[PDB]
Parts: C-alpha cells; structure tokens; sequence
C-alpha cells in the first residue's frame, strides 16, 4: 500500500511518461519501500537480481542499480530523473548557502550522501512520514537531516535532554512543539535521538 | 536518530510496533570502501604529495579500493582505508557500526602535517644553498 | 679576515653538504613518516604498548605493500617533539617515561578535538595547570553551578578542565562537536538555553580518574582519548628515585644538575647553529663587503665552542651515574 | 525604446576573478559597475571591456549589494557626481566617488552602525538632500544621511531579519527572512501594512513605479492611489515565485488602516526552477533570473514568460540590472546587463 | 587592435626581491606572475601592485623558464595550469585558485639530469602535455594528467637552450649555433639548420594569422600547417627561417633564411611577435620593435632597465581562446617588471 | 561639515542636538529671535561626567563631541 502511494505521487506530480520511464520509476519506488531496510551487501545484490528477474517475468530497459535511479524534485519543477554531476553541484551550492546561514560545517560530498538525502527528502514530502535513521557515529545523520529540513523550510527542533532531567521537561517540550504545529500552523521536524532516551 | 540498535533501549526503540508501523526504516549502516575512497580522494586533492619518485605497487585487485594506481594518492588512499579495516579488526570491536571518525581525523591530521613538514623541508634546503654559495 | 672565518667555516661546510645531500632521502620518506605521524595521534591514543608495537608493524607492512617509503628508524618522539617541549614538559612535572612524553604530546597536539584524559592518579591536572600556570578553572559535571561558571570561563577564555568525566552531561553538546555560528565578525555558541560569546582563547579539557568507566557514544566518537598509566619503566624510575635520594642524595643532586645543564647547553648550541646559518644568509652582499657580518660569525662561532667544550667536561662524570643506577636494577626488577 | 528586449545572445561577455555579487550600468556613459566576492569593485568599459577601466580592494569581506546614484543639487553651485555605495559582510558601508577624469574609486567616506552583515543598501536624493538606507541581518534598518555621514533614522520592521528593502518618496518597503513584506513611513519610523502568502524567504522586493502612459500594473485605479503615488508593489521569494501585490492605502504621518493593514495578492508568477533572484521591470515587461541557470523576460500584462535566456551562466544567475523609465534624469538605453556565480558577466545592448 | 604599440613608458612599475628570470602573464586576469632568480613565484595585480598576492617558495635553486596554460575541457571544471622548472632539475606544477590567490601544487616532474632550460605546455583534445629540454642534452615530454614521462629523444650533440610546440612538432635550439625540426610524436628529425655565430636564446614558430610571414604560400604549407619560424642567439642577430617541406612519421632539407633583423648592441633574450610586428629584448638594456612586413626597426625602448631585460609577455593571437589584450610586460635583472597598459 | 540651523524654523532643537553630539559647525540664522531652550550652550554650563562633558538642552543630556 506503501508502493502503490509512491508511485501514485510520482506519476501525479511527474513529466509526461514513458514505458521506461515508468518502469524505472517502478522499480525505484520498490527500492525506497522494500529494499532500504536490508543491513548486508549480499541482500541488497539479491534484491537487484530480483528486480531484474520479476521485470523480466512480468515487463519485457537500462540499469536500475540503487545508484542508477536518482529521481528527484529539487532541480526541476516535476519529479524525474536527474543527471549525477548537476545533482551535486546543485547540491554542494545549496550546502555552501546553509553553511553560510545557518552552521558552519566543512563536510565532504559524496555519492552515498546523494542517495540518502534524495530518500530523506522523499520521506519528508509525505504526509504523516516519520523516518528512524540507523547507522555508525559521525557519518552525517543529524546534519543532514537538518540540511534536508532546511530546504523544505521546515523548523528543526532539538529537545534540549540533558542529566538532572525528568519526564516533566520532555512533556513541556512536547507540549510546545505540539501547540506550535497546531495553533501556529508550524512545519516541524523534530529530532529525537536515542540518547534523549 | 540511533546510533547501536543491539542497545537495549535502541533495540526497544526499533522493535516496538508503535514506531515499528508508522516509520520509514532508514539503514544509514557505515561507510562502504566507495564512499571511504571518495572522501579520501577530496581531502588529499590539495596536499602537495608528487615530489618524488613513485613506482606503481604491484598488488591485486581485492587489495585497490580505487581506480587502478598510478599516483601517490592512490597508494595513501589505500594504505588508509586498510590501515582502519585492520584497527577495527584487530582492536576486535565485536560487530559494532564502524564509526567513520576515526578515518576522518587521520585524514584532517595528515594533510596539516605533510604541509608544515614539506615547508620546513623546502626552507631548510633553501638555506642550505645559499650558506654553501656564499 | 676572510680566509680565518672560511677555514672556521669550513665544518658548517661539511656538515651543510652532508645534509644537502641527505635531502634526496630526506624528501623520499617525507610522505612515510607523516602517515605514520597522523596514524600515531589519530590511533594510539587509548592503546598501551604492545598494541601500538603491532599496529606500527601492520602499517609499516602496509607501507611495505603499497610502495610508500619511510624512515625505518622512524620515533614518534624523535619526529614530532623538540627540546623547548620536552623541557617545557618535564618542567610541569611530567614523567621521564617515553609513554608519559608521547602521550602528552598527542594530547597537546589535538588541535580540533576536545581531549579526554583517563589519569587514575590526577596527576596530568597537576601538570596541565603548572603548564597554564594560572586562569585555570576547575570545575566538575558532579557539582551545582557548572553551567554558569563554564559560561564566563567561555566568555573571558579561561583553560577548562572538568573533571569526573564518566558524568558528561549533554548540555554542553555543542561545545563537543565545536558547532559554532560564525555570527558575522563574532563566533557563538549555543549552550545551556541561549547564546554565549565564544571568545577564542577558550581551552576545554575533560578528565577522568575511573578506567574502565562509561563514556557516552556521542562523547566517545567525538574526542581523542589518551590514556595515562603508568607501565614498568616509570615504576622502576620511581623506586630507584627513592632509593637514590634515600640512600645518596649527593648523587642524586649532581645527576639532576648534569643532566639539566647538558640539555640547556644542547639547546643553546643547536639554537645557536640556527642563528649562525641565519645571519650567513641574509648577508646582503658580500661577507668580505659586510665586515659585521664577518665579526657576527667569528662571535657565534667563539660562542659556540665555549658551549661545546662546557657540554664536552661535564659529560665526563656521568658514568659514575650509570654505575650507581645499575647497583639498584635488583629492587627495580623485583 | 522601452519596447526594446535584449537579443537572445550577449552584446558582450565580461570576466572577472570569483563570483560576482551585483552589477550596476553607469547612468550616461557606457560603463559598468561590478562588485565581487572577495570585496573588489571594479568599473569596465562596454567597448573595450577586455582590461578594467579601474578595481579598489575596498572591504574585505564579500560585497553584498550595490547601489549608485548620480546627484543632481539644484543650482547649488556644486559640481555633481556619481556616487556608488556598496555594503559588505565586514558590518560595513562605504561611500565613493567615481571620477571620470580620471578613471578611478575615490572614497568619500564610511558608515558604520550594523551589527551583522548588511543585506542591502540603497541611496536616492531629494531636492538638495541625499539620503543612503540600508537593512541587514541584525534585524535593523538604518537611514544616514549622505553629507553629514551620521544615521537619521532606525526602525526595526521585523523580528526576523531583513533582506531586502526598496525606497519609494517617504516610505519603505522590506523582505526579510521571514515570509512576510512590510510597509513603513521611513521619515516617522511607523509601520503601515503587512504582506503575507509567501512561503520561504524573501529575496527582493520592489515597489512599481507608474509610467506616464497603458500598462496593466504601472497606473493608479483610484484618485486616492494616483494621489498617494503608489499603487503596486512586487517580490520574489525563495518558493520559486514572483508576486505582484496591490498595496493598502492608509489614511493620509500616515495611520494604520485597521481594516486594510494586509496586501492583496494580485497575479502570481511561477516557470523558474529554483530560487527567484533578481526582478526588474522595464515598460511593460518583467525581466527576472533564478538559480538555474537562466534569465526569463515576462509580459507584465498577461502574467506569462515571453522569452528565456536557458544556459546563460553555467552557474547561478546572481544579479540584473536595466535602466531607469520612470525617471526625468535617467536615459532608458537599450542596455542590459547579467551578473552571475559563474565568474562572468554578459552585457546586452542595441 | 593588434595594430597597437606600447607607449614610451610604463603604465606599471613592480619591484621584487631579486633578478627576474621569467614572466607570465594571466590569459584571462589582469594578473602578472613573477618568477624570480631565488626559486620564488609572485603573482601581482596589475591594480593592486605593491604587495604581491601571492608569494611561494616553490624551488631551492634559480627558475629558469616558466609557461601557462588554460585548461579547455569539453567535459570537469577548467583552470589555470603553471609550470615552473628550476636548476634544481624539477618541474613543479601548479594550479592557480583565484578564488584563495595561492598556489596550489598540483605534482612535479623529475628525470631530467641537468639544470632544466625551457618548458612548453599545450593541450590536445582533453589531454595535457609538458615538454622540456635541460643541460643534459635531452628532450623529454610528459603526460599531464598520469604525471609520468611519454617520450624521450635527442635532437642534439650540444644541449637545448629552448623549444618551442606547434601541433605535433618541435623546433629546438642548441646551445650550438645550428638548430633541429623533429617530428614530435615518433623523435624523427625532419630538418636542420645553421647561420647563427653563437648559441641559441630562443627559437619559436610562427603562426599562421588572417602579413608576409604569417601566411603559407603554398597549398602544400597549408596543409601541413606552418611554414617559417623564428630565431635569435648570442650573435646580437634575429633570423627568419622557411621551414623545409618534408615527404608527407614523415621522412625528411634544410632551413633558410628568409630574412635578417639586426641592430641591437648585444645577446638577443626574447621573441615575441603580435600581428605585424616583432617584439623582442637584449642584454643591452633596451626593448626593440621591428616590422615583420618590412624587416625594419620601428620604435626603440632605451633604458627600459638599469640591468639586461630577461623575458617579454604579449598575448597570444593565433589562438580562438586567447583575447589580444593591448598590453605587454617586460622584465629583467634590476628586480624590475614594467608593464605596459594601452 | 557646516550646518544652517534657524531659530524661526521647526526641527531645530533636533538637528541643533545631532550637531552637538557629531561636533559639526552649527550657524544658527535670525539671531534676534533667540529661544532660552539652547541657554545652558551660551553659558557653557556642562556636567564633566567624568571621562565625557555632557550638557543639558532641551529636555534631556546630550554629549558634547568637544569638537
Ligand atoms: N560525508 C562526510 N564527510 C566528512 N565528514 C563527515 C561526513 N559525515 C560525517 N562526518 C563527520 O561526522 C560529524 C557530522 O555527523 P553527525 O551528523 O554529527 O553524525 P551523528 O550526529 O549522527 O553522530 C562531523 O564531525 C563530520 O566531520
């Protein structure tokens, strides 16, 4: 049900389409729904042979590897694939700007970074999505999210969790995020991490 | 945002049907050999490294995480990125998400260093020269 | 004139060409030794030394691997730290053990990183506050008023060092991972609930006196942790100081005396050298054409070999210490 | 003449050192103003534009805006100028001369004041009074006076800060970083009206002057507006957008309207990719660039694109800026010029 | 607007620490490069000119000879390429970053086993070659971007003084008196020649430009691309020479002279040729103007510098890429760079 | 840096102020029309408050420049 909303948005608010085209966007929607839970590299490899395999069965197109896919809505105004080269500078421009505004930050542009902001952005244009980010220290989880928010003008609220604290303060602060979303018609993003548990 | 999900409260977190059903599950995991390689490739970019002779080491493809060696950088680049799967290996961390910050502040380290020392090089040679011609 | 200062000259010749042509060496394993410089700090922080032996032997047969030359005689301590540092150092109170150096210096080489220090005897605070001296500021995760007294140290740019570092308290995230906002010709940081000025002086340190404690993962991933413990060589330097200035302490005061003396004579005649290879230099002509030039070193030169020889007779007694060390390498074993 | 529109290739492609923050056409001669980065002002000529005219190394942070004016003191037995302002990074407002003769900046002199870097800065002149004003990002908007080189005036129109700000007689319009435009009566420092409907920062905001002439958006529909001397006003966010608004009129200091303290939201522009940069209106057409690469040239009276400079910059398009039709003392040339991320700029003229 | 000559005197003065071995001026940027006789390189703007932008201690020995290139890629970001090679037989690459105004080292070149005398860069396609030439008698040519030798050759008994590149050729100058056309890609000489009593100081091509000496006369030079070149040695004389026609690797024959500019008092230093006029330089304290066309001395600078002037800068004209700026540099032993602007 | 102020006009005490604390040279016009408000200027009467010389016009403190 996940997949059939997916591909609905896309189609929906998407260029004028093609079999390929469309096929693709397919198979990347499977990617984002059954496929960015997968911890190993063997599952994902599995997971590829089994797109080929199922398109072959069922819809006899090019490469559909996780990196081969970069459907977006930040360089155009429809969702559609987009080039890697433009995509970064696109990408390291905007992330000067947020440097610059919001927290100095003299971070590293990669491909993997590409993909998951695409993906992250993805979760944020649905309603009610709400992403848990799993994964090793320091490889770019908060600031990125932040990035991401930023760019969706969304306001970014940290819960300020610290010792000589109580279930008092964290309601309070849910509370507050909860009357702004509401009563002051606030986009939010709120950030819990697992060490404000 | 979880950091170890073998943590008991991170693992309550993942496994509870509440956030379980509603959340999109990101596995950010660590960083593959690739994305290593890439950032390696942007750090050392600006390190005056090529100021000696260099002969291409004749290893085997398991052992080149970049494109095939032919500069200096390629064999740092490796030598880094085998020097952590190592630590880590060695240092026997059990399955723990290999953390990145490691790899970073050696990278941060080592570029600041070759540029002081490569200066004092350069001086130093310099009036060495000059001494001797006067 | 000229011809007496070329002949005095002439070993500052022999050694100058010597090192020149060392230079092709010197500059193939520039790039060897600084990755094992950076490898050294970033790594062996929180490793004793066995395991440092080993992860220098995997590096070295990485190096080996790859085709990265390097100095076979490499010294982490001989390649980084000088004489002003090791005296500096010693002066604070530091041990003589080479851990207790390398250490220190790793510690006082985080520029980026806060550094945490794991010292069961609190003796790297002795030393870290007579290094500073004074404007130093104590304070604790595990007493009331932190906030506010870490606040003004902030402000003003006092040296930190909290201790109980296994309390971390999160509220000073953002003075961990240095996250600053670079408000125009200011830089900030968020702490606590509002905006205090960073006013770049400002040191942090945080200390630990419980090994095998709780360090937070979002602390641990973000400092450099080095750990300060004590190890044979530094109990066998302890007993047989004891036993020394118990049993003779005329020796002990002649030994401490020559070997101050000799560092401090070392110092000035490599300083010394400096200068003289210096003004050699900047001549701005002709040394014949610039008679002060020519006096200057002739002085430097007379300097010099008074050094030298000062140096050269005092080294002469020391083995009477060498004697009087190994009577005592019986209780330094046991 | 002001039916005149750029051809669809440069008259002329001008380079310079690093990114080029603001471009401003010398109002008689062919000459040309462009302000970089790294905070180096520079004046090109338009037919031999291969070798500068004339650079200064004046702040030393970037240069965030520019504006110029040439004077005109009525019989004052004075010798009138170009004066070119520039506002910078480093907190900062310098004021120069151009000299002719010579070819050269020469400063007349600085205005110091901000807290934060300045987000714009304008000068415009009275009768024999030349006023320079100036918003920033700590929050303040700040009008000194030219001659005496001492603030007159301070307000703090919002609680966020302020982006950009367009001067029109005795009052001031402003964007900020917030979503929201106001209208003020600079001389009494007293808030009129507000504009909502945008949904991300706003970039520029510029009050549409009427033209003697007819035009969709550039006449009053009222007594009470012609009288008043301003009917509509324009902006562009970072929501890809262009807005054009009908302005409240306030009871005429001025008083709030309690029943019309909100703008009118009346044509909405969209076709940009990406953030809205730069707008400037020339007759009846809307010329504005985004980053994306690309320049747009829109008919005022339809609310449509005419035509679209693709691919003019291989970077980000950063600043326009055209001639002046609503003014006695200014010649609308046929004259264009683009400034943009890329280390270039491209004049259009004839 | 290449029918332009500089005025008598300089619109710009710099003064640097020591004698000027080399200087470059930036394609596209109204910036000077500075390479002097302590293995230093500055880097000047010509309106912000007192103190340097950039200041690098790149060599331990004198620069010898310096070149710039930049980068036309069809695909990747272009940038300014410098090449600097010094006596301490090393060529240190370098990218200029206008956007930090310093000098990036991009690697150096080594195998020469002598005091390196000239370099040449030029771009092909997407590919990037360093050719140079040192006192050891050979002519070696990298690849730009592998960082490693591509060919190797000797043209001759006696060690280049210079070289010059045009398409797949090199004419190179011997610190004998002859000087040597070899085919470029394979090291197979083409033609010699001799006229010259003392050793070569510099040797280039002429290229063809829309002038007597800058067009081919025949059908057949113009498919072969070039037809004369130019020469000056220690004999105080510059030579115009006819490029022989080889058996269109060609298989060769000797250069002529077509025509002989005299009048400086001493050793010829520099070439340089824009549109219809000679530029060149001598160790006679003076820079000197003749016309291509007639082979007669225009306009004489005297007394530019109080020492010998070392190198010329003007503009490439033969090149879609490069704009004919109407200014041209000169420096020399007095620590001195002049330029001229309009 | 000359200002023409009048004491027949309006605005006067403002702009008289900002003189005052700028330290421009101020010429007042139709001097028969004196206004005792700018009193304490003519008598020099200022407060030397300690490192700065303030006086009292109008309704309020302003600093002299001393210029
Ligand atoms: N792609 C990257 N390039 C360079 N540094 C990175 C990258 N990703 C993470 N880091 C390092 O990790 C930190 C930023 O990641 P962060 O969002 O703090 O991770 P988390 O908060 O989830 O531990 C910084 O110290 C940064 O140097």
């Amino acid at each position: 049900t996940r997949l059939v909303r997916g591909v609905y948005t896309a189609i929906n608010t998407g260029p004028r389409q093609t079999l390929r085209s469309l096929i693709r966007l397919w198979a990347y929607e499977a990617w984002r729904i059954f496929a960015d839970r997968l911890v190993g590299v063997k599952e994902k490899n599995s997971f590829e042979q089994l797109l080929y395999e199922t398109v072959d069965k069922y819809l006899p197109l090019g490469n559909i590897s996780s990196t081969s896919l970069l459907f977006s809505g930040l360089l155009s105004l429809d969702f559609k694939e987009v080039n890697k080269t433009d995509l970064v500078n696109f990408i390291e421009e905007r992330f000067k700007t947020f440097c610059d505004e919001e927290l100095e930050v003299p971070m590293v542009i990669h491909e993997s970074m590409v993909d998951h902001i695409l993906r992250i952005d993805r979760a944020l244009k649905q309603v009610q999505g709400h992403m848990m980010l799993i994964g090793a220290s320091r490889t770019g989880k908060t600031i990125l999210t932040r990035f991401v928010a930023w760019l969706n003008g969304l306001k970014i609220v940290q819960p300020k969790i610290h010792r000589h604290s109580n279930l008092s303060d964290f309601d309070m602060i849910l509370k507050k995020a909860i009357s702004d979303c509401s009563l002051k018609e606030s986009r939010t993003c709120l950030i819990i991490d697992e060490s404000n548990i | 945002t979880i950091c170890d999900p073998t943590n008991n409260k991170s693992s309550a977190m993942i496994s509870s049907p509440a956030l379980f059903n509603r959340c999109i599950i990101n596995w950010m995991g660590d960083w593959d050999t690739k994305t290593m390689s890439q950032v390696a490739n942007n750090m050392v970019d600006v390190v005056p490294m090529e100021f000696t002779d260099f002969i291409v080491p004749e290893v085997n493809k398991e052992l080149v995480f970049t494109e095939p060696i032919q500069t200096i950088r390629d064999a740092v680049v490796n030598i880094l990125i085998h020097f952590d799967r190592n630590f880590y290996q060695k240092m026997k961390v059990g399955v723990n998400p290999r953390s990145p910050g490691y790899f970073i502040d050696g990278l941060r380290a080592l570029v600041k260093l070759v540029t002081a020392k490569y200066q004092d090089l350069q001086e130093n040679q310099r009036f060495v020269n000059v001494g001797l011609e006067k | 004139r000229s011809i007496s200062l070329v002949k005095s000259l002439t070993f500052e010749k022999e050694r100058w060409l010597n090192t020149t042509k060392q230079f092709s060496k010197t500059s193939q394993e520039l790039i060897g030794n600084c990755i094992i410089s950076s490898i050294y700090e970033t790594y062996f922080g929180h490793l004793n030394e066995r395991e440092r032996g080993d992860m220098l032997v995997i590096l070295k047969r990485l190096l080996g691997k790859f085709a990265v030359k390097y100095d076979v005689n490499y010294r982490f301590i001989d390649y980084l730290v000088t004489l002003d540092e090791k005296m500096k150092w010693l002066e604070c109170g530091l041990d003589k053990n080479d851990y207790f150096l390398e250490n220190m210096s790793i510690v006082m080489n985080s520029q980026d990183a806060v550094p945490f220090l794991l010292d069961p005897s609190s003796h790297m605070i002795t030393v870290i506050s007579n290094y500073y001296g004074n404007k130093t500021v104590l304070l604790s995760f595990l007493e009331e008023g932190f906030v506010k007294r870490l606040e003004n140290a902030v402000r003003f740019g006092s040296v930190v060092i909290i201790q109980d570092g296994e309390f971390f308290d999160p509220i000073i995230s953002r003075l961990i991972s240095r996250e600053f906002n670079h408000a125009g010709n200011r830089v900030t940081v968020e702490i606590g609930d509002h905006e205090v000025d960073v006013s770049g002086d400002f040191k942090l340190f945080i200390h630990s006196c419980d090994p095998s404690g709780d360090i937070p993962i979002f602390l641990r991933s973000r400092v450099r942790l080095v750990h300060f413990v004590t190890n044979k060589e530094s109990i066998e330097t302890r007993i047989f100081d004891i036993t020394l200035t118990e049993e003779n302490a005329e020796m002990q005061r002649k030994r401490e005396d020559l070997i101050k003396l000799n560092t401090e004579y070392r110092l000035k005649l490599k300083n010394l050298e400096k200068r003289l290879l210096e003004e050699l230099n900047n001549s701005q002509g002709n040394m014949l054409e610039n008679d002060e030039l020519m006096v200057t070193l002739n002085n430097l030169k007379k300097e010099a070999m008074n050094i030298e020889k000062k140096l050269s007779e005092s080294e002469e007694f020391f083995p009477q210490f060498d004697n009087l060390v190994e009577e005592y390498s019986i209780i330094g074993k046991h | 003449v002001l039916k005149w529109i750029p051809r669809n290739l440069p008259s002329c492609l001008i380079n310079v050192e690093s990114s080029v923050t603001s471009v401003k056409l010398h109002p008689n001669l062919p000459i040309v103003f462009v302000a970089t980065d790294h905070g180096k002002l520079y004046a090109f000529d338009l037919f031999n534009y291969t070798i500068p005219l004339a650079s200064l190394q004046s702040h030393t942070k970037a240069i965030t805006s520019m504006d110029v004016l040439f004077t005109n003191y009525t019989n004052s037995s004075k010798k009138n100028y170009l004066v070119i302002v520039t506002a910078s990074k480093d907190l900062q407002i310098h004021v120069f001369k151009w000299v002719s003769e010579e070819c050269k900046f020469q400063q007349i002199r600085s205005l110091l004041g901000h807290e934060h870097i300045v987000s714009a800065v304008k000068i415009w002149q009275k009768n024999n009074d030349v006023h320079i004003a100036s918003c920033s990002r700590d929050q303040t908007v700040k009008i000194w006076d030219f001659h005496n080189g001492w603030s007159l005036k301070t307000f703090q129109p919002h609680s966020q800060w302020v982006r950009s700000i367009d001067v029109l007689g005795d009052y001031i319009i402003s964007g900020s970083h917030d979503t929201t435009l106001r209208l003020t009566h600079w001389p009494s420092g007293n808030g009129l009206s507000v504009g909502t409907g945008h949904e991300f920062p706003i970039e520029k905001v510029k009050f549409i002057h009427f033209i003697e002439d007819e035009i969709r958006f550039r006449t009053p529909s009222t007594d009470r507006y012609k009288n008043w001397g301003m009917q509509y006003c324009v902006s562009a966010s970072r929501d890809r957008t262009i807005k054009i608004w009908e302005i409240p009129l306030p009871t005429l200091a001025p008083i709030p309207n309690p029943t019309d303290s909100n703008f009118r939201c009346v044509l909405t522009l969209k076709g940009h990719l990406s953030w809205v940069r730069d707008i400037s209106i020339r007759g009846q057409y809307l010329f504005s660039c985004a980053d994306d690469k690309s320049v747009r040239c829109w008919d005022l009276n339809t609310g449509q694109c005419l035509h679209v400079w693709e691919k003019l910059h291989t970077g980000f398009v950063n600043c326009l800026d055209l001639d002046v039709d609503f003014d006695s003392n200014v010649t609308p040339r046929q004259m264009m010029v683009t400034g943009g991320l890329d280390c270039k700029s491209n004049v259009f003229m004839r």
